[PDB]
């Protein structure tokens, strides 16, 4: 009767730097697990505890430290980041007195970048339905572009009328890469709604692309020039 | 060491100098489990010491069998050296074919 | 690992019913269970089997387990969009919170949209807003190809659904000649 | 009549080292042995397959197998879960098997010591902490108990397997079971710690079975000072007892060693403390001290 939670989602990082990451669960479960999801392997166990002061290695236990503060959360820290490191951390929890009940976290992704000053945040441009679909289909769609990010640390969504829809919706699962030849190139990412053209036709309606950027924190203070690419909002809002 | 060994040596015939014997040792009452045991023929390892599996009894008590063939004779002298946690020294017990 | 889960990758038709394998050697085998989980995101479970032939289903996810062959299998009936996220068999080797669970690499499936009226056209943007494209409607056996050239970026296909209306349909974006992109296509296309 | 007993010692020095060693015994004749190196249950008698069929047995033996290697695990969690509550060096005992009765009556058992104390047994569907049994076990016991798998594999070994098992070993081994191994007796003597005073020794030796009847005699009456020392055992599988009276010195003429047993028909031995035998067994027992 409730949820186990992983802080945070996007994590950024440099060569070398330690890693740290939370997961708090109200599950009441003594339990608690840190796998780590890498491309075609499956889970490898890294720190596990039974309750607090409690932490066990597990098969993957080198480069992590782990500490059990209290029963409804449970830390692990990353030492030394890799230079090309790209993980999943996945949190789960477990009754000591029924082993089927195991609850996972929704994971954290880790990117760690070779300098900081490559961390850039999307610019958002909206475009409208070309006329020509209009009339040849009756439905139009809009397409939205997430440009110039870094790393692919994002969230998009489509908002019409002050209100999240899911219906008539895209979003590409992969980002693409601008310039796929240099490690750490920005990103580009495409989306599309496709409603009514009788509903678009309406200008009433408003139409509204949001992207959630996951970038800088306030924590560690930048010391360049221009915009610190911070964790932001960025739309682009059509009428 | 859980507990303190008690240690019997005898023999397994009745003694006659001169002829072919089993000379036992019965090592009782000991724990934690790990004991180290040696039957000695005048203050010297024998070669062969054979041991039965270690087993223990009702009330838990752990408890093991050494024994070997030995010829009695009037001047060489038997015993049985154990080697437990529960003892700073080693002990060792000598057959008397009398007692 | 001591899990083998096959094949790697399924390609199935929406509407159609799957089938995904899960082979182990773990022992003891107390339980198998199954995961579901959605790009970007944790595990959800599926279901749990325990007995030695046992059946256990979850609304359109139903499973089978031979504890004998030790091998199992998962069915999706009625294969939706929404199935997209891939699909992880674990085995536990106790009854008891004392055990370990082990995790097969996974299957990922991939559920292509019954495009029953294609229409094939690209449409032309504008590009709003104040600063100044879409190709739409062709059927499942059409795969985009990117761009050779560094200059014109082309996104992969990706299917969008208007529940509200009965309506499913593909589309591809590029950017940089609206006439001329993504060569590697059909004829029947707009313009 | 038979208890047949399944008992296994094991041994937790730290996180990395542990072994396990078994033994199995049928009354006090041992059936079974089982050693940490040993991938394989040890025969010790030639019918101690008893009636089961060579996949009857491998059933039973490759069950073993895997309980070996998971108890090992399980206890080694358990320790890392009793984070400062108990910790290692650990010394566990199991206790586990049939006592066998006429009609195929039977009853089982299955208990477990720690660190030398009888702590939990199986009883009905689920473990048990017993009383005297230190309090933070019960958590250790819920965690084991929530496995019905376990708890359903111990209910078939001990209510059906077990007393299946040993009515094969009974009938398969009965003659060893009822064999009859005749008692030697044999006399000798130390000074008392009393001044004036003799301890007579009366060993028997190399019998079997076990119970026995040995007391010291002047003529029909039975020398109430007799003490019985404990059974030995010997490597051939018999026993050995010694029975010790206390006489002033001068005394022991007149007395004799008495011993029944079953292997000697109703012919008792009567050994005469200084008999012509007795005076020629010591001659060949002299030493120098
Ligand atoms: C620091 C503090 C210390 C703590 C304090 C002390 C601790 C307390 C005592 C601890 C007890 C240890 C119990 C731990 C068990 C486990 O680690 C594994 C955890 O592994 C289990 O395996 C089971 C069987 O493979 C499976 O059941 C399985 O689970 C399955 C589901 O996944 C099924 O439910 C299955 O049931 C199906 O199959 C069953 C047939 O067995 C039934 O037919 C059932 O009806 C059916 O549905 C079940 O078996 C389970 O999934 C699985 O979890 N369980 C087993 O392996 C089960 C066997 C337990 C053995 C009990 C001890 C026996 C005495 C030892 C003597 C060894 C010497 C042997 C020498 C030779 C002797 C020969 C003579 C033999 C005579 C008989 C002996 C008596
Ligand atoms: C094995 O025998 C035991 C007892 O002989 C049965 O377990 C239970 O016994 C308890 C007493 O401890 C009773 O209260 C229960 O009613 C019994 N259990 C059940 C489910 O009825 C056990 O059932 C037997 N198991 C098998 C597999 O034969
Ligand atoms: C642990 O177990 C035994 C103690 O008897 C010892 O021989 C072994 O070397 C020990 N190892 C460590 C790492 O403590
Ligand atoms: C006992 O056996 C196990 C499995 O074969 C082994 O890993 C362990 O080291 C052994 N312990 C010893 C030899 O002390």
């Amino acid at each position: 009767g409730g949820i186990i939670t992983q802080t945070p989602k996007f994590l950024i990082g440099q060569e070398g730097q330690k890693l740290t990451l939370k997961c708090q669960q109200n599950f009441n479960h003594d339990t608690m697990y840190w796998y780590r999801q890498d491309s075609g392997k499956g889970l490898r166990l890294i720190y596990y505890s039974y309750g607090a002061g409690s932490t066990e290695k597990g098969d993957l236990s080198e480069g992590y430290d782990a500490s059990r503060e209290k029963k409804s959360s449970f830390s692990l820290t990353v030492t030394s980041a890799q230079k090309n490191e790209m993980a999943v951390f996945l949190c789960a929890s477990g009754s000591l007195l029924d082993v089927r009940e195991v609850f996972f976290g929704k994971g954290t992704r880790l990117t760690v970048v070779e300098d900081l000053k490559n961390v850039f945040p999307p610019e958002v441009a909206v475009f409208e339905p070309s006329e020509a679909e209009i009339s040849h289909t009756q439905k139009a769609t809009l397409v939205c572009l997430a440009t110039g990010f870094y790393p692919d640390h994002v969230e998009l969504s489509w908002w019409v009328n002050g209100k999240e829809v899911h219906s008539g919706v895209c979003t590409d699962p992969q980002p693409l890469k601008e310039q796929p030849a240099l490690n750490d190139s920005r990103y580009a990412l495409s989306s599309r709604l496709r409603v009514s053209a009788t509903f678009w036709q309406n200008p009433r309606n408003h139409f509204r692309c949001q992207v959630q950027f996951y970038g800088l924190s306030e924590n560690d203070e930048w010391t360049q020039d221009r915009a610190k690419p911070v964790t932001q909002i960025v739309s682009a809002e059509a009428w | 060491i859980q507990k303190t060994p008690q240690i019997q040596v005898y023999s397994r015939h009745p003694p006659e100098n001169g002829k072919p014997n089993i000379l036992n040792c019965y090592v009782t009452q000991f724990h934690p489990p790990h004991i180290e045991i040696q039957m000695l023929k005048n203050g010297k390892k024998i070669p062969k010491v054979e041991m039965s599996d270690m087993s223990f009894s009702k009330d838990w008590s752990f408890y093991i069998l050494a024994h070997t063939e030995f010829t009695p004779t009037e001047t060489d002298t038997y015993a049985c050296r154990v080697k437990h946690a529960s003892m700073a020294e080693p002990k060792t017990v000598y057959w008397d074919r009398d007692m | 690992t001591q899990v083998e889960q096959s094949p790697q990758s399924l390609v199935v038709r929406q509407g159609e019913n799957s089938v995904l394998q899960c082979n182990y050697s773990v022992t003891p085998d107390n339980h198998l269970r199954w995961f579901k989980q959605d790009t970007g995101k944790g595990l959800v479970s599926l279901t749990v089997l325990v007995d030695q032939k046992d059946k256990t289903s979850n609304g359109r996810y139903s499973a089978t387990l031979d504890k004998d062959a030790k091998h199992s299998t998962l069915h999706i009936t009625a294969t939706l969009l929404d199935d997209t996220a891939t699909y992880i068999c674990v085995v536990g080797d106790r009854g008891s919170a004392l055990g370990r669970l082990h995790f097969g690499a996974g299957t990922q499936l991939i559920v292509i949209p019954d495009i029953q009226n294609p229409d094939p056209a690209v449409y032309q943007l504008r590009d709003s807003k104040s600063s100044d494209c879409l190709f739409t409607d062709f059927d499942s056996q059409t795969n985009v190809s990117q761009s050779k050239d560094s200059d014109v970026y082309i996104t992969d296909k990706c299917v969008l659904d208007m529940r509200s209306m009965d309506f499913k349909s593909n589309s591809a974006v590029a950017w940089s000649a609206c006439a001329n992109a993504f060569n590697n296509i059909p004829e029947d296309t707009f313009f | 009549n038979y208890t047949f007993r399944c008992l296994q010692m094991s041994s937790f020095a730290n996180r990395s080292w542990s072994r396990t060693d078994s033994v199995v015994w049928l009354g006090d004749l041992q059936t079974h042995r089982w050693s940490n190196d040993s991938a394989t249950i040890s025969f010790t008698k030639p019918w101690s397959q008893g009636k089961l069929s060579n996949q009857q047995w491998e059933k039973l033996q490759h069950m073993f197998q895997v309980y070996r290697v998971s108890f090992t695990r399980d206890i080694q969690e358990l320790v890392k879960m009793m984070s400062p509550k108990e910790d290692y060096p650990i010394e566990i005992q199991l206790s586990a098997g049939c006592e066998m009765y006429p009609g195929n009556a039977s009853e089982s058992f299955l208990h477990v010591a720690f660190q030398g104390k009888y702590v939990v047994r199986f009883w009905g569907t689920s473990w048990q902490t017993v009383p005297g049994a230190p309090s933070w076990l019960d958590l250790p016991i819920k965690v084991l108990n929530a496995d019905q798998g376990t708890s359903a594999t111990v209910q078939m070994l001990l209510n059906d397997t077990c007393p299946l098992f040993v009515r094969g070993l009974l009938e398969a081994g009965k003659s060893d079971l009822e064999k009859q191994e005749k008692p030697v007796a044999w006399l000798s003597s130390v000074p008392s710690s009393a001044h004036g005073h003799r301890q007579l020794v009366c060993h028997v030796s190399g019998f079997y079975p076990k119970p026995v009847w040995v007391m010291w005699m002047r003529g029909d009456q039975e020398q109430q000072g007799t003490h019985r020392g404990d059974f030995l055992p010997n490597a051939d599988e018999t026993w050995y007892l010694q029975a010790t009276l206390d006489v002033e010195a001068g005394e022991e003429a007149g007395l004799a060693c008495r011993v029944k047993h079953s292997s000697l028909g109703g012919q008792d031995i009567i050994l005469y403390w200084g008999s012509l035998h007795h005076i020629l067994d010591a001659q060949k027992m002299v030493w120098n001290h």
